[PDB]
């Protein structure tokens, strides 16, 4: 089959004063740039312990960390 | 009514070796006796001779020898 | 050959196996100076008890 | 018992001493037997699997 | 690091029990 | 790290001799 | 390292005022 991949994805920011930015269409002259880390799953720390002098390790706990999100905006 | 004094024996030296589904402290009455020996690597045919008293026809004991390999592919 | 009596033995085991033995031959003060402070304080509390009698 | 008249028995003596030497090596790296007991000294269990 | 001072502190606390009691 | 704690321990032992006689 | 030992010492010197006076 033949197909253009043009996703429906809309990205908007609402600021601390209630002003808005469309980062997809750029009607405020601002666009999200080609580098994003920290969308999708948040970071997790998983903790394990040694079972004494025996094979492997045992699961203790896991914790979701803060989401550190790194991106750029292109400003015309 | 409690369940019968059915026991699970695990010979692994780390865990409580003898335990019962009734919750009875069957680690007492074992009088310091432990299971001490493993089946060594590359052991072929073995006959396990059990014996029982005070049991009726159709009662079933079981054995497991769980096969744990260092690899997905070989070592036999 | 210096000869004296074994005054202390310490054994240590970890999930990496043995660390072996610490042997003290002859009489030695605690190497940690805080433990030398505790040793003097034990002698004081014993003498302080008898002065109360 | 080894024959001290011939080299074959001197090799058996040497190999007997190397066997004893190896059995001591295995007892170097073996951990103590650890056991826990209550007040009144009843055995609760042997401890294996400590960190 | 704080952890190395904390580990040695814990050893001295277990050896001080030679010399003190409640 | 442990060697720095060991050096400071040796210096304290040498200074404790102002205050002690065995 | 020796800086962290100096910080730990200053904290103990302060806490020892609970238990001492001139």
């Amino acid at each position: 089959a033949s197909r253009l991949l043009d996703p429906d994805t809309l990205v908007e920011l609402e600021g601390v004063n209630g002003e808005w930015f469309d980062l997809t269409n750029g009607t405020e002259g601002i666009y999200l740039a080609t580098e994003v880390t920290g969308l999708l799953d948040p970071p997790v720390k998983a903790t394990y312990e040694e079972p004494g002098n025996f094979p492997g390790a045992r699961y203790l706990n896991h914790r979701v960390l803060r989401r550190d999100l790194v991106f750029g905006v292109e400003i015309l | 009514t409690y369940p019968a004094e059915n026991v699970v024996v695990d010979s692994d030296p780390r865990e409580e070796q003898v335990s019962s589904e009734s919750g009875s402290p069957i680690w007492e009455r074992m009088n310091s006796v432990r299971f001490l020996h493993y089946i060594p690597p590359y052991t072929g045919e073995v006959t396990f001779k059990l014996s029982v008293s005070g049991a009726v026809p159709g009662q079933i004991a079981t054995l497991r020898l769980p096969r744990a390999w260092s690899r997905p592919w070989g070592l036999e | 050959i210096f000869v004296e009596r074994v005054t202390k033995l310490t054994y240590e085991w970890t999930s990496d196996g043995p660390k072996g033995w610490t042997i003290t031959i002859g009489y030695k003060e605690p190497e940690d100076p805080i433990l030398k402070a505790f040793e003097l304080i034990q002698y004081i509390n014993s003498n302080l008890g008898q002065l109360g009698i | 018992a080894a024959d001290m008249t011939t080299l074959a028995g001197h090799q058996q003596l040497w190999d007997t001493v190397m066997k004893r030497r190896q059995k001591r090596e295995d007892e170097r790296i073996a951990p103590p037997l650890i056991r826990l007991w209550d007040g009144d000294y009843k055995l609760r269990g042997q401890l294996v699997g400590e960190r | 690091v704080d952890d190395a001072i904390a580990v040695k502190n814990n050893e001295v606390n277990k050896q001080a029990l030679t010399y003190t009691r409640r």
